[PDB]
DNA sequence: TTGTGGGAGCTGTCACGGATGCA
DNA sequence: TGCATCCGTGAGTCGAGGGTG
RNA sequence: UCACCCUCGA
């Protein structure tokens, strides 16, 4: 929570960490949202500084009057009109932000509550070996899962092929995507030449070309509407490489740059898919059938080729309370950005202010909906001090963004060897939540 | 040229229904309500399509129409004991003369009009109302419980 | 103070006037703390042997001392809530005036119709008196006799008063009340809202669940 | 085909056309042809004709017209069986049946308004499709396409969901029920007792 | 095995072992082949031959092949009854 | 053959033979079927509808215009009638 | 104490795996708020006293009371209807004593 | 009293207990008050009626365009609801008509 | 599968950290398996 | 009163004649109740005229409140004066501008219509949801002329 | 009834019988 | 027009407490 | 009372 706010306790901590670049969670949502540009590019609106006024009511008064322990949230919204070149700063009230107590809990509508750390798979590429097709033949699959955006999936069939299953759509041959990103047959045949499965898929290819690959990817993405190459290029470039609709996590960029070793020279400047990492993922997928230990991308570095464990605590992270609140705030603020863009047209210029563009109703609704109805916001369990203490340290695998309850198999619940010193193997429910709720270990701490 | 205007409507704004359906679902989070809202916007647009000005970019008019139309939008124990009589109001009524008891019953319990009570009891209006008020008084004197 | 699950959370000072405390020391104990350490139970003298079948199949035999000396006694607070609001027939009223009710049962209620602090409540005792306007559609024929003969005009109501649930009894600790007549935030239509807190001292008893730290559970078969 | 050679046939879309194809349909001719195929033919087509005969012969008994498979009027369950109870703050909590019937009524009234207003056939076809889909959701939701989601994206309990599952009428309310004159409590051992 | 086998039997499903039984009494011809067995039964009456097409070497021959001959593992030329199982495994109850 | 049956359909042995008895005044083969399939194929549409796959059972039972004899135990449980077993048998009742 | 005399009740523990999971008993009034269960009928119910609870149903009609006294009486069902073996035999502590 | 409990009751062959549990204790609207009244006045327990949830099931099937009808022994569909005039006699008598 | 190293310590001597952590695997595996096993048995019993 | 002794229990498809024969009226409005007075809006989903009186022996407009009048219909409000117990057994109906298919018989596998008309469920999907047309009938005599 | 404008989440489930629909 | 593939169904019983829509 | 969800008990 001190990270989410940016409190000076969290400031000092960062210098010690060496992560010299300190950026709070709210500050991060502001930097992602800023600026807000109109379709004409004439006027921009950028949020700069988060600040907190003192708390509205003490904890005891909140619990007595059925209130929410909260503090007012202000931002510095600077608007710029490029046409008249004028600047209008301001201090805008975002909403009454629920605050965490000193005991680590929240007060929502007069009831004390705890936000359980959720167990979710970290972004990146994950390879698995699917035996048990119709025939005793090892088919290897890989999923590229981001922090936000559209998923990517590469599979191999019973018959030897390679295809891209994109957004649950039917699997189109991967050569379609290769030629859609600008590659030509003479160019891709080179890199995958040692793989005959790719050669067989190109021999079984339906069409060979760049613009027609764009248009066919388009018609695959687009039902019931006429195909066009221009909108094909726009949508295909906007879904993955554009930072708006696609969020590759910093954790995700780190995972993919460690797994594929493509860029290890500290290039964290941008978190997005690089055409080289898609080339690396496809080359990794096809070479995993052979399984040679050392693999070198055209730029990669001696990457070991092996399938990934889904339950390993290097590939399974946890979203703490700050990140969950940040992920609801992000959605609320994106809706507010929609409202801002809608206002920017109908309103009379030279009458607008950063106050008239901003509508804080969706953000307040998002926060209220989270703390009221979210599965991860749980009624605090206080029979004795110990019950609350562990409840605040629980790790829950169920919730939005993680696996559902019907997706919980025996293999996710078992004690993993990576749980040693991280999650306690003894403390867990006896009933249907067995293996789904586990207590954090004593000496363990959560990574940034 | 009314039907011709509707024909060029079928030829002009119909390609925009998909784009502005995306626009309506972009505000209404429920796709079914997005369908309903797009249908309402289309009824509004076709009702006043003749009023629409001819222009180079017609669709922005529909965009504003869409945004404006959206912004415009007892146990068995209790049941068994309820059946039993009060056996206090019962007794007090039994003490009343049957002639006055039936009168106060019809005019007070069942709430007939006085003429209709006179019709039921075969007796004229004077007899009915006299029995009515006299039985009222005798019953008032009979019970002082008044729900305690 | 009542906790979320009904367990009482008291706090008691463990220091005296004039003591020199270093930063980080425990000043006062919580509910299950003792001089700063977690104390979730009691140290009992245990004998490991089958005794006349009363401890058969995981049951537990207790010494009656644990009752007389309040060793396993615990305080359980429970909150009751009732609100008077506006109906279609009118507005509800929280009042001591309850029709067809003896003065003896109302004796523990103040002028407001709310129970008085410190009174002992039993199953069915009135915690908050509340009347609700009756539609008269379900009005009794023998009662319409009364309303028509005696000319009852002003008040036609029924008893919606809050009573104590079955099997629950205790001492009223506190009462808080919010009124629309005063400045308080209440949901729409809700005129008055009153909470009565009731605490009970539960001795250890047959059926209660005892367990150690080693996963050895059981109910109390008999307390000799 | 309608601009030229228009008067020579009849053809349409939606459920009206299915009602017509049922109207002009010979259950006896189709049934006799199918059982003739079963008797004479062999192979997978024999199995296909068997599966189709099992439907047609069942429809071939004592009236029981296939017209019942298309509704011109939808029955409404009594309001008690779809109750609506008050909440805190003037809000009201209702069943899902009421919202389903409400969507059906909304789309049907809008279709009437489109018919009277002479709207383009494309818009009227859209409204007819939406009416069909709403009746589908009311009868069995989630059976086709994504289920209709109330606020919170929960699937609305349809008329079929009331029967299905361990919590449906049959399992939950008919094969076993809650009874009067019953209690429960913690059990402790008494060795004192006779068997 | 275990509870899934009980369910497989009560649901009358075609078992996963798929151990075929004999269709008719008579002489047996055991074919040899890498990873695959083939069985050809010649009925003693002289009716049309019956052929069990292929069985993977993962399956193993039934232990009992004794009416007047060997009480050990089924070999070529043994005498087979009507219902004698031909492979070690789980028989199909529909065939039985 | 002569009687009115659908080939490949499963018919109770006693009812098949009895109908057969009426005839001549029919090539059946014993079939092993699972407990689920034997349960859904019962003569009581109410029992089958309460057991499993309620929607399909109700559709097919509406098409065939079936009439439940209210014979089995679970049917009497559903309609609240005294069950046809134990103390509910006409011999003892 | 008078109205209870010779009026049986039904004791049930979920899950009800066999018919012996519901058994009739003659109720004896007992001080406290817990149900006292005979130790020999545990094996039938698979009932222990580590925190288990059971439910009580009161038959009303003469036929229901007769079925409780005759068919479902505790001392009438001593044998497992599955194997015929007898449950309601001394369980573990009792044996140790013997 | 769940499904498996009814399985057990049937395995016992106790029919009247199962009917009483499922009709006059739970769903028989006219049988519940009848039973309470009979025990209060020290009389015998009457004969069970129809579970109301079965009527709810029939209405639910009718709402699914399924024409459900309860047939007599040899007759046609049987009327399943009751007239309102059954309750007036005893009330007018308790008021001393 | 079985782990090639056994737990040489009895619970009277007390297991080491590693032996306890290794035992947890089978313990929770069985605790979870029984939850599905009872459901399978119950469904089969209902069908019967 | 019923002795729960019924020989047989039959079902079958509901003809539109059956559906209208059952109904006591037609709901024309999406409205449920008037939120000011908490009263059923006429011709709504809770309408008292078609479904029944909310309160025992009362019409909507309030001109009839007594057990005296029973089995008659108020002329102003159009509500029969009777027990509210009928509100659980009185069905309404909805007249559809365009016919619809019962999703049980179309999407229920195997498709009952698809076997009835010998059509593929994919083509039936195209038809019922307005993706493609279908020829209902043709005049072969005039066409041949 | 103007000039602007491409959704939120998921899947980390398994086994089995049958109708669908592709090539 | 033979066969793979996709779709629909099913996945224990009975209790307690809380919140929000 | 209606529906969800959550955490528990055998
Ligand atoms: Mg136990
Ligand atoms: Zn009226």
């Amino acid at each position: 929570f001190e990270w989410l706010i940016g409190s000076p306790r969290w400031r000092e901590s960062a210098a010690e960490r060496g992560d010299v670049n300190p950026v709070g969670g709210l500050e991060e949502v502001l930097y992602e949202l800023s600026p807000i540009e109109d379709f004409s590019g004439s006027m921009s609106l950028s949020f700069s500084d988060p600040r907190f006024d003192d708390v509205k009511a003490p904890v005891d008064e909140c619990k007595d009057k059925d209130m929410t322990y909260a503090a007012p949230l202000f931002v510095t919204a600077e608007f710029i009109n490029n046409n008249t070149g004028e600047i209008k700063s301001q201090t805008v009230f975002m909403g009454d932000f629920p605050m965490m107590t000193e005991k680590g809990t929240f007060i929502i509508n007069g009831t004390e509550r705890v936000v359980v750390s959720q167990l979710v798979r970290s972004p990146g590429v994950y390879f698995d070996e699917t035996i048990d097709k119709s025939t005793d033949k090892t088919l290897h699959s890989v999923k590229v899962i981001p922090s936000r955006g559209a998923w990517l999936e590469f599979d191999v069939d019973k018959r030897d092929t390679v295809g891209v299953r994109i957004d649950r759509k039917r699997r189109q041959p991967v050569t379609v995507l290769l030629k859609a990103l600008g590659w030509t047959s003479e160019q891709i045949v080179e890199r995958f030449g040692f793989s005959e499965i790719m050669r067989s898929t190109l021999e079984k290819d339906n069409t060979v070309g760049t613009d027609e690959a764009l248009l066919d990817i388009y018609r695959k993405l687009r039902p019931g509407e006429p195909p066009t190459k221009e909108s094909a290029q726009t949508l295909l470039e906007n879904l993955f490489f554009k930072e708006k609709r696609y969020d590759l996590a910093r954790v995700g960029r780190y995972k993919v740059n460690k797994k594929l070793g493509l860029h290890v020279g500290e290039p964290i400047t941008s978190s997005t898919l690089t055409e080289e990492d898609v080339v690396a993922t496809i080359e990794y997928l096809v070479r995993l059938h052979e399984g040679q230990t050392t693999m070198t991308v055209p730029g990669g570095v001696e990457v070991p080729v092996e399938t990934d464990d889904i339950d390993h605590f290097g590939n399974r992270r946890l979203r703490t309370v700050g990140e969950l609140i940040q992920n609801q705030i992000r959605v609320g603020m994106s809706r507010m950005e929609r409202v801002v863009r809608e206002r920017m047209t109908t309103q009379d210029v030279e009458a607008i202010t950063p106050q008239t563009l901003i509508n804080i109703r969706p953000v307040v609704a998002a926060i209220k909906e989270f703390f009221g109805t979210s599965q991860l916001s749980q009624f605090m369990d206080q029979n004795n001090p110990l019950s609350g203490l562990t409840h605040k340290r629980r790790l829950s695998a169920l919730g939005p963004g993680g696996l559902s309850r019907e997706r919980a198999g025996l293999e996710v619940r078992d004690v993993h060897p990576s749980h040693y010193g991280r999650m306690c193997p003894i403390e867990t429910p006896e009933g249907p939540n067995i293996g789904l709720i586990g207590s954090l270990s004593v000496y363990a701490r959560v990574n940034p | 040229t009314d039907e011709e205007l509707t024909a060029r409507f079928e030829r002009d704004a119909i390609p925009l229904l998909d784009q502005l359906y995306g626009g309506a679902l972009r505000m209404t989070r429920n796709p079914a309500d997005a369908e309903d809202l797009l249908q309402e916007t289309m009824v509004k647009a076709y009702a006043g399509f003749r009023s629409f000005r001819h222009g180079t970019n017609l669709k922005a008019w529909l965009y504003r129409i869409l945004t404006n139309t959206y912004i415009n939008s007892r146990s068995a124990e209790v049941e068994a004991l309820e059946a039993l009589p009060d056996t206090e109001i019962k007794e007090a009524l039994q003490a009343l003369p049957e002639e006055f008891r039936m009168a106060v019953y019809y005019a007070d319990v069942e709430g007939f009009p006085y003429k209709e009570i006179a019709e039921i009891m075969d007796t004229p209006i004077g007899t009915v109302m006299s029995r009515l008020h006299r039985g009222r008084r005798q019953l008032r004197g009979l019970l002082a419980d008044v729900a305690r | 103070a009542r906790s979320n699950h009904g367990t009482c959370a008291n706090q008691c000072p463990i220091v005296d006037a004039g003591d020199r405390v270093e930063a980080g020391q425990v000043i006062a104990d919580g509910p299950c703390t003792d001089d700063g350490e977690m104390a979730l139970g009691k140290n009992l003298l245990v004998a490991i042997m089958p005794w006349e079948g009363h401890n058969y199949e995981d049951a537990i035999i207790l010494s009656n001392r644990l009752v007389e000396e309040d060793v396993l006694t615990s305080i359980h607070i429970e909150e009751h809530e009732i609100d008077a609001r506006d109906t279609k027939l009118g507005a509800e009223e929280i009042t001591r005036d309850i029709p067809n009710i003896s003065d003896e049962v109302l004796a523990d209620l103040d002028e407001r119709g709310i129970v008085r602090i410190g009174a002992e409540v039993r199953d069915g005792d009135i915690l908050v008196g509340k009347v609700t306007p009756k539609g008269e559609t379900e009005l009794t024929p023998e009662e319409r006799l009364l309303r028509a003969i005696f000319g009852e005009k002003a008040r036609e109501v029924r008893d919606t008063s809050l009573k104590v649930p079955h099997g629950e009894s205790g001492k009223v600790i506190g009462i808080r009340v919010f009124s629309r007549e005063d400045e308080d935030e209440l949901p729409a239509g809700v005129n008055e809202l009153v909470r009565v807190y009731v605490a009970q001292k539960r001795k250890i008893s047959d059926g209660d669940k005892l367990a150690g730290r080693h996963g050895n559970k059981g109910v109390i078969g008999k307390i000799l | 085909l309608v601009d030229r050679y228009g008067e020579y046939f009849t053809g349409a879309m939606g459920a009206e056309s299915i009602q017509k194809l049922i109207e002009n349909f010979d259950i006896d001719a189709e049934a006799e042809s199918l059982r003739d195929v079963i008797r004479n033919g062999k192979g997978q087509k024999k199995l296909r004709a068997l599966k189709r005969l099992k439907v047609v012969a069942a429809f071939q008994q004592s009236g029981n017209s296939p017209m019942g498979m298309v509704l011109d009027a939808v029955p409404v369950i009594p309001p008690e069986l779809r109750p609506m109870v008050q909440l805190d703050g003037g809000r009201f909590a209702t069943s899902d049946l009421n919202d389903l019937y409400r969507r059906v009524i909304n789309r049907n009234n809008r279709l009437k308004r489109l018919i009277d207003l002479g709207a383009p056939e494309i818009i009227v076809n859209n409204e007819k499709r939406m009416l069909q889909e709403s009746v589908d959701a009311l009868f069995d939701n989630g059976r086709r396409g994504r289920p209709v989601t109330g606020p919170g994206n929960r699937p609305l309990k349809s008329l079929s969901d009331l029967l299905k599952g361990k919590q449906g009428r049959f399992r939950q309310n008919l094969l076993g029920k809650r009874v009067d004159y019953s209690g429960r409590s913690v059990i402790v051992v008494g060795p004192q007792l006779k068997l | 095995g275990g509870l899934p086998r009980v369910q497989e039997l009560f649901e009358a499903r075609v078992p996963r072992g798929k151990a075929p039984i004999a269709d008719v009494t008579g002489r047996v011809r055991l074919e040899d082949g890498e990873r695959f067995y083939k069985i050809t039964i010649v009925p003693d009456d002289g009716g049309e031959e019956v052929v069990y097409d292929k069985i993977s070497k993962r399956q193993r021959l039934r232990v009992f092949k004794h009416e007047d001959g060997s009480e050990r593992v089924l070999s070529d030329g043994d005498h087979v009854e009507v219902g004698q199982q031909l492979m070690e495994g789980s028989a199909d109850p529909h065939e039985v | 053959g002569s009687t009115e049956f659908l080939p490949g359909s499963l018919i109770d042995r006693a009812e098949f033979e009895a109908e057969n008895r009426r005839v001549v005044a029919a090539a059946g083969r014993p079939v092993l079927m699972g407990i689920t399939k034997a349960s859904l194929a019962t003569d009581s549409w109410l029992s089958a509808a309460s057991f499993q796959e309620t929607t399909r059972v109700l559709t097919d039972a509406a098409i065939n215009c079936r009439s439940d004899k209210l014979n089995g135990l679970k049917e009497n449980v559903i309609i609240g009638k005294l069950i046809p077993a134990g103390t509910g048998i006409n011999r003892y009742r | 104490e008078e109205v209870i005399a010779e009026h049986p009740v039904l004791l049930n523990r979920a899950p009800t795996l066999h018919r012996l999971g519901i058994q009739a008993f003659e109720p004896m009034l007992v001080e406290g708020k817990a149900i006292q269960l005979h130790p020999l009928v545990c094996e039938a119910f698979n009932a222990d006293f580590d925190g288990d609870q059971m439910a009580v149903h009161l038959p009303l009609s003469a036929e229901a009371q007769a079925e409780a006294r005759i068919l479902m009486l505790s001392s009438n069902n001593i044998l497992s209807p599955a194997s015929g073996r007898p449950l309601a035999m001394p369980r573990l502590d009792m044996v140790t004593g013997l | 009293f769940g499904e498996m409990e009814c399985w057990a009751m049937q395995a016992y062959g106790a029919a009247y207990t199962l009917q009483e549990l499922l009709t006059i204790k739970s769903d028989d609207t006219v049988g519940r008050v009848k039973v309470y009244e009979a025990i209060v006045k020290g009389e015998n327990i009457p004969e069970p009626g129809i579970p109301e949830s079965f009527k709810v099931l029939l209405k639910e099937l009718q709402s699914l365009c399924l024409n459900v009808e309860v047939l007599s022994s040899d007759g046609a569909a049987i009327e399943l609801r009751e007239g309102e005039d059954e309750d007036l006699e005893r009330a007018a008598a308790n008021l001393g008509i | 599968e079985f782990i090639p190293r056994p737990v040489k310590s009895s619970f009277r001597e007390g297991l080491t950290v590693l032996e306890y952590f290794i035992n947890t695997h089978g313990a929770r595996k069985g605790l979870a398996d029984t939850a599905l096993r009872t459901a399978d048995s119950g469904y089969l019993t209902r069908r019967l | 009163l019923d002795v729960n002794f019924f020989d047989e229990l039959r079902i079958g498809l509901a003809t539109a004649e059956d559906i209208r024969q059952w109904s006591y009226g037609e709901v024309k409005k999406p409205e449920t109740i008037n939120y000011r007075t908490l009263k059923p809006e006429k011709d709504g989903l809770f309408c008292e005229k078609i479904f029944g009186p909310t309160r025992d022996w009362e019409c909507y407009c309030g001109k009839y409140k007594r057990v005296r009048f029973k089995g008659i219909i108020c002329e102003r409000c159009g509500v029969e004066v009777t027990r509210a117990k009928v509100r659980r057994e009185r069905m309404g109906h909805i007249e559809l501008a365009a016919p619809v298919t019962h999703i049980w018989y179309f999407k229920g596998v195997p498709s009952r219509l698809g076997y009835l008309l010998d059509l593929a469920p994919k083509d039936l999907e195209k038809i019922i949801y307005f993706a493609a047309y279908v020829i209902t009938s043709v005049d072969e005599e005039m066409r041949h002329n």
